[PDB]
RNA sequence: UUAAUAUUUGUUUAAUGAAAAGUAUUUUAUUAUUAUAUUGUAUAGUAUUAUUAUAGUGUAUAGUUUUUUAAAAAUAUAAAAAUA
């Protein structure tokens, strides 16, 4: 339905818009889009603890 | 193109066999009378939309 | 809607596998790129250890203290060690009622993705493009 | 003449339900009505008390046919079909039994 | 309670083993769950048709297709237990089968009485 | 306002849901044996048992005991139907042949079956599967179906075969 | 009654209409979790005696 | 509602709330079985409704006795 | 079927909803083999 | 014409047939014997030889279909076609397979003769 | 002419050919899953002029391997067991 | 005459067996089970249960 | 507001042109001089002969 | 052994003869002279041969298109009559007991 | 009769375990390991082979393979200049 799908010559942006394909190095706003119970993408790891703790005192002190 | 045609062509060559094995002569025959009347029917079902369903 | 973009550009600072690489609540080698049942944590800095990122083992993700799984996905450094939140604030052992010895994780920094380092990285380099020299 | 049947219908027209049906073909149930005529006017012998009492009809007796085809021919009883209450008499009513052809036999 | 062992209901190990409908011997000791009483009909009925969920994930006595005709299994004959299989309590519900053997006149009898070639496919064979 | 009871003679008429009746006529995979037990199975296990009515009672002990003639006849004149399946013996060597068993045998008394009643003493294990009577229709469409039997899969030590002369 | 009339929010798409074919069995084994569930005496006595 | 005849077999619109109906896919009509369920009776072995008992006694006698 | 075409013998109008319901049928064909349910024509009895 | 949409039918090709290293001296007449099998070859062209590369790709896609593999992809295919309502397919009992021993063995009789 | 065989790469790999092959077709068809089956793979029993047909004879390939689907998805009771 | 173990009596066994090797090896022996008191372990808080599983 | 319509009415059709080229029409046609084959002029074979000398 | 599988299938099956049919069955009038030891002892004759026959038939109901209809089928009513005429006797005499 | 009708039309697959539900003739469905009786494994529902991924775990590059047609009006969507 979409004018960008239906036009013969599709870019490389229309074309990275249909990668849904739960994979390794895909279209991670595209499949973030769906949602959780589609898509298997868990919470985002933020590693926490003295490394980012010392740096972020350094900074501020 | 026609499914009619198609199933009259396979009537004219049963026909022609069984005129060449009665005795006849092939290239002097001639379609003499052709005629078709109703047969038996087949009822299907044709659910529709809001609950409604017909007979095809 | 996201707000957050796809396909994270590393033309300033790619993001390799090193050759060498341990884990860190085990601090034995892991697999490089054959395999991903690793666990990719990339946040664009060479502070020690394992520089561009630490990496983890599926099973190995977990609490090194209680053993058990993460709250939020969210681990906690403690001397070389990984913990978890309740377990660094100092509070009690919680038995979580899903899955006890694994956390929910992508697999080669599925899950980190769409947070990091992006392009443009500096102020300075968009400068670079649009000057003629 | 079921694949010429198949050769004149098309092929868009197609037809479902080939393997399985939609319901279960392991309830009991009657027959038609003529079906049911049908074997009703086959098999009379399964009637209970169908046979004649008391059989006077034994191979052996000399005996005439009083109606029907060959109306005053006697015969001798050759076989006696007790439960049908039929009788095979000698050189009446005979008729020709087909005998279909095997692969190293012909229709005799 | 039950008059059977409450096994049947939940059975001894934490899988669940030894759930179902069990029929016993007449004359045997033992009691099973299979009772035909218009109370115990629901039961019976539930555990043949929709079969039992057990807290570990896993249907114990009928996951699917056929459904068991408790009328016709074996007779049971003893107990689950941890340490091995199973305890063959009632020892004389197993049918030990035992014939007689060659004395006597033995040899001389056929599974028939003596009243006073190549196979070829038929479709019918009358005696 | 009361009806008019006065025109119609004391008759009971049908429900207007009318019940099915209790035989089950389903012949198929899904077939589900009634728990429920009548007064005919009561009486015609009496009249098979001690010939009732026309018998006296045997004694509580006599009822009880072994020597009761259906627990004594199914001792000493064992009824089982025990068949081998020739699609698994007949000209080919196999350690493991196939067997259709009544479906209230066990693994245990197959395997006394065997040992005793033909001598097969090298049994390892067995097998069992509970399968459905072998259902057909006839020419008049009527449906029909065999007695339930038990596929018992009966390894053994030594390959058996039976070989079809040619 | 959301969606459609009889049916009402359950929609076709999701789920079953009607999961109770003939009779369904609401009890579940082993529901209390009790560490032996054969009963009060069952293969190994459980405490000293008396 | 029930625009024509009331039997499976009947030509016009019906309805379930006033003539329900099982599903019937395919069946002989007033006059006798069609080629259409004939196919069925060589191919499948019933007419493809399944509320049809198959009656070859005719064929059996014809053919094996 | 020239002069046909040129007369306008038939109808001139056309379905409207099907170069759409065909793309869905066919993703929904694509979830059934994805889901590992067989694959079911669209139209059994609307034909 | 097709019978299913009664549309008309074309046969394309290219014209200098006996100039190209491929295709030179097949015939078009009739297809050949299976799909993965070589086409037809005129009787005066019967000593032609193919460039290397493309009769090992060839060949390749040819033993593709030589598994039992495929055996069972026709035979679901012919379950899903018949499901489906497609009529004048068989059951996949009375089907058979494409590709078997003596069938192989004579066809690479035929390839060898072919050269 | 060296063309990959499932064969040789599950005994390069170590990874149980039959596991190997079944890891390239359907899960229901290899194992105890919930999966849906066409009704004309199944098979139908015989007719007057020809033989009977079984689902394992016209489909050997895809058929469930209990060993596998024990080995793999159920759980064994020997781990468990703590007396 | 095997004495029937289970999966707990294995694990002590490869407590036992692990803590041989080591004395054998000759490095301070770390048998888990010598911590381990009436009230629970002597000095770490955790909990630890057998068998364990993989 | 349509009612039924008698035979007279339904014959109608049949006096048209659009009914009878539709319908009641022959086909111009010859032997093909290669394959002795009914043909119409302008369609042809799948055959090497009719390919190039297309009759 | 294979001795103990060669008697669940019959000899003129394998030899591809025509199995012939036996004389008769056993009789009440001549079970009543038999003690209860050789009763059961042609009960499991019977049992065997009765066995061998259920084989034979279900063998040729797998069978049915190749192998037509089995040969000789009245040894199977011969055998049940049998089974049954012992199964009078000895409840005719545990009823006297 | 409408009805030479409306409707269908099978040429290109990005995703992974139950239970309720369904019983469709699994001919020995599987062939084996361990141990130890018994019991049961393939297919929903919306009157259908229907707008349809039933979200219970769990994670992921297997492309995990049924949508005709040679112009037009009206209509339906999408796009739609250096005019306002
Ligand atoms: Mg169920
Ligand atoms: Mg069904
Ligand atoms: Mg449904
Ligand atoms: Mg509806
Ligand atoms: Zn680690
Ligand atoms: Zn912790
Ligand atoms: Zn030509």
């Amino acid at each position: 339905k979409e004018y960008r799908l239906t036009v013969p010559y599709r870019s490389e942006v229309t074309m990275l818009r249909l990668a849904n394909h739960k994979a390794i190095n895909s279209n991670i706003r595209e499949l973030f889009k769906k949602p959780l119970v589609m898509n298997n993408i868990k919470a985002i790891p933020r590693d926490l603890g003295e490394i980012p703790r010392d740096y972020v005192l350094r900074l501020l002190f | 193109l026609r499914k009619g045609h198609q199933i009259v062509f396979r009537a004219l060559e049963m026909a022609q066999q069984g005129a060449e094995a009665k005795g006849l002569d092939k290239e002097h025959l001639r379609v003499a009378h052709i005629s078709c009347y109703p047969g038996p029917t087949d009822k299907q079902i044709d659910i529709r939309s809001k609950g409604y369903y017909a007979w095809k | 809607r996201p707000h957050f973009p796809a396909y994270n550009e590393d033309v300033d600072r790619p993001m390799v596998v090193p050759p060498d690489a341990i884990c860190f609540n085990c601090d034995k080698p892991i697999d490089a790129g054959d395999v991903n049942s690793y666990v990719w944590i990339p946040a664009g800095n060479a502070t020690v250890p394992t520089p561009q990122g630490y990496f983890f083992h599926f099973g190995c993700f977990k609490c090194n203290r209680c053993k058990y799984r993460l709250g939020h996905n969210k681990f906690y450094s403690k001397d070389g060690k990984a913990w978890c939140i309740p377990c660094a604030l100092g509070r009690d052992v919680r038995v979580p009622t899903r899955r006890w010895h694994t956390s929910y994780v992508n697999t080669h920094r599925t899950g980190s993705r769409l947070t990091g380092h992006f392009f443009p990285r500096h102020s300075h380099q968009m400068e670079f493009l649009f000057d003629p020299n | 003449r079921l694949e010429l049947l198949e050769s004149m219908r098309h092929p868009r027209e197609r037809d479902f339900y080939q393997d399985h049906t939609y319901h279960n073909q392991w309830l009991r149930r009657d027959l038609e009505k003529h079906q049911k005529q049908q074997l009703a006017a086959r098999y009379k012998y399964f009637a209970p008390d169908f046979e004649i009492s008391p059989w006077i009809w034994y191979p052996g007796d000399i005996v005439e046919v009083v109606s029907g085809e060959g109306i005053g021919q006697r015969g001798t009883i050759i076989a006696v079909i007790k439960y049908k209450n039929e009788i095979v008499v000698q050189n009446i009513n005979v008729q020709d039994v087909v005998i279909p052809a095997s692969e190293s036999r012909p229709e005799q | 309670k039950n008059s059977w062992p409450e096994w049947m209901d939940n059975g001894a190990d934490g899988t669940g083993y030894g759930i179902g409908l069990h029929r016993t011997h007449p004359l045997s000791r033992l009691r099973g769950n299979l009772k035909r009483s218009p109370s115990h009909v629901p039961r019976v009925l539930g555990m043949m048709i929709q079969g039992v969920w057990h807290k570990s994930g896993v249907k114990l006595y009928f996951r699917g297709g056929k459904p068991p005709n408790p009328s016709v299994h074996p007779y049971l004959t003893g107990e689950p237990c941890p340490l091995y299989g199973w305890k063959v309590t009632d020892e004389s519900v197993i049918r030990q089968f035992n014939m007689p053997s060659i004395d006597g006149t033995n040899f001389r009898y056929k599974p028939y009485v003596a009243l006073q070639k190549p196979l070829a496919k038929r479709l019918f064979f009358w005696r | 306002k009361g009806w008019r009871t006065w025109e119609y003679q004391h008759t009971r008429p049908d429900p207007r849901p009318f019940p099915d009746p209790p035989v089950n006529d389903y012949f198929g995979r899904s077939r589900i044996w009634n728990p429920i037990a009548c007064k005919l199975g009561y009486v015609r296990k009496k009249a098979d048992e001690w010939g009732w009515p026309n018998k006296p009672p045997p004694p509580t002990g006599l009822r009880y005991s072994q020597e009761f003639f259906p627990f004594f006849f199914e001792r000493y004149f064992p009824d089982a139907e025990v068949r081998l399946l020739l699609d698994s013996v007949l000209n080919n060597e196999t350690k493991r042949p196939v067997f259709q068993i009544p479906c209230s045998m066990s693994k245990v008394e197959l395997v006394n079956y065997l040992k005793n009643i033909y001598g097969i003493d090298n049994v390892v294990r067995v097998e069992v599967r509970n399968r459905r009577g072998r259902r057909y229709k006839n020419e008049v469409g009527e449906i029909k179906m065999m007695d339930d039997y038990k596929v018992a899969v009966v390894e053994l030590d030594t390959p058996v075969s039976v070989e079809l002369k040619q | 009654k959301g969606g459609r009339a009889k049916f009402g929010t359950r929609a076709a798409e999701s789920g079953v209409w009607n999961d109770v074919g003939g009779i369904t069995s609401r009890v579940v084994a082993n529901m209390e979790q009790n560490p032996h569930p054969g009963g009060d005496d069952f293969g190994p006595p459980r405490g000293p005696p008396k | 509602y029930q625009r024509g005849g009331w039997s499976p077999g009947s030509k016009h619109q019906k309805h379930m709330t006033l003539n329900p109906t099982l599903y019937l896919y395919r069946f002989p009509g007033p006059h006798g079985p069609g080629p259409y369920t004939m196919k069925y009776w060589w191919t499948l072995g019933c007419f493809p409704t399944g509320m049809e008992v198959p009656f070859r006694l005719h064929e059996f006698l014809s053919t094996y006795q | 079927s020239q002069f046909l075409k040129r007369t306008f013998v038939g109808g001139m109008g056309y379905n409207v909803k099907r170069p759409y319901r065909i793309e869905i049928r066919m993703e929904h064909d694509k979830k059934r083999r994805m889901r590992r349910r067989n694959i079911g024509c669209r139209r059994m009895m609307k034909s | 014409r097709r019978r299913t949409d009664a549309v008309a039918m074309y046969f394309v090709e290219y014209k200098n047939r006996d100039m190209s290293d491929n295709h030179k001296g097949e015939d078009y007449s009739a297809g050949p014997e299976r799909f993965f099998l070589p086409p037809r070859i005129v009787e005066t062209e019967k000593g032609i030889q193919r460039p290397p590369h493309m009769q090992m790709a060839f060949d390749r896609w040819a033993s593709k279909f030589k598994t039992e593999e495929f055996h069972h992809w026709w035979r679901l295919r012919h379950a899903k076609l018949r499901y489906w309502g497609v009529r004048n397919v068989p059951h996949p009992s009375d089907v058979d397979p494409l590709w078997t021993e003596k069938e192989e063995e004579e066809w690479h009789n035929e390839m060898l003769a072919n050269t | 002419r060296g063309r990959f065989n499932m064969d040789e790469a599950a005994a390069a790999l170590q990874l149980n050919p039959a596991y190997a092959a079944a890891l390239y077709r359907p899960l229901n068809y290899t194992f105890h899953i919930r999966g849906q089956l066409y009704p004309a793979q199944k098979g139908r029993p015989s007719r007057p002029g020809s033989l009977a047909a079984s689902q394992g004879r016209m489909f050997p390939l895809y058929q469930r391997n209990d060993r596998l689907d024990k080995e793999l998805f159920r759980l064994n009771s020997r781990g468990l067991t703590t007396e | 005459g095997t004495l029937v173990f289970s999966q707990a009596m294995r694990d002590a066994l490869m407590d036992l067996e692990r803590a041989v090797r080591r004395k054998e090896l000759g490095l301070e022996p770390n048998y888990v089970w010598d911590r381990w008191g009436p009230v629970g372990f002597i000095d770490g808080a955790r909990t630890d249960h057998l068998p364990r599983f993989a | 507001p349509k009612r039924k319509k008698n035979p007279m009415q339904l014959r109608r059709k049949v006096y048209g042109l659009h009914f009878k080229e539709k319908y009641l029409k022959m086909e111009e046609w010859y032997y093909c001089p290669l394959c002795a084959e009914p043909k119409k002029p302008g369609e042809w074979c799948r055959r090497e002969d009719c390919r190039q000398i297309k009759p | 052994s294979a001795a103990a599988f060669y008697e669940f299938v019959d000899n003129n099956f394998l030899n591809n003869k025509r199995p012939p049919v036996p004389g008769g069955s056993w009789t009440v009038e001549v079970l009543r002279n038999k003690s209860l030891a050789d009763l059961q002892h042609i009960w499991f004759l019977l049992l065997k041969e009765r066995n061998m026959l259920k084989s034979m038939k279900e063998h040729y109901l797998r069978h049915q298109e190749e192998l037509g209809a089995m040969p000789a089928p009245s040894r199977l009513k011969m055998i049940d009559e049998s089974m049954r005429n012992i199964k009078r006797v000895v409840k005719e005499r545990d009823e006297e007991a």
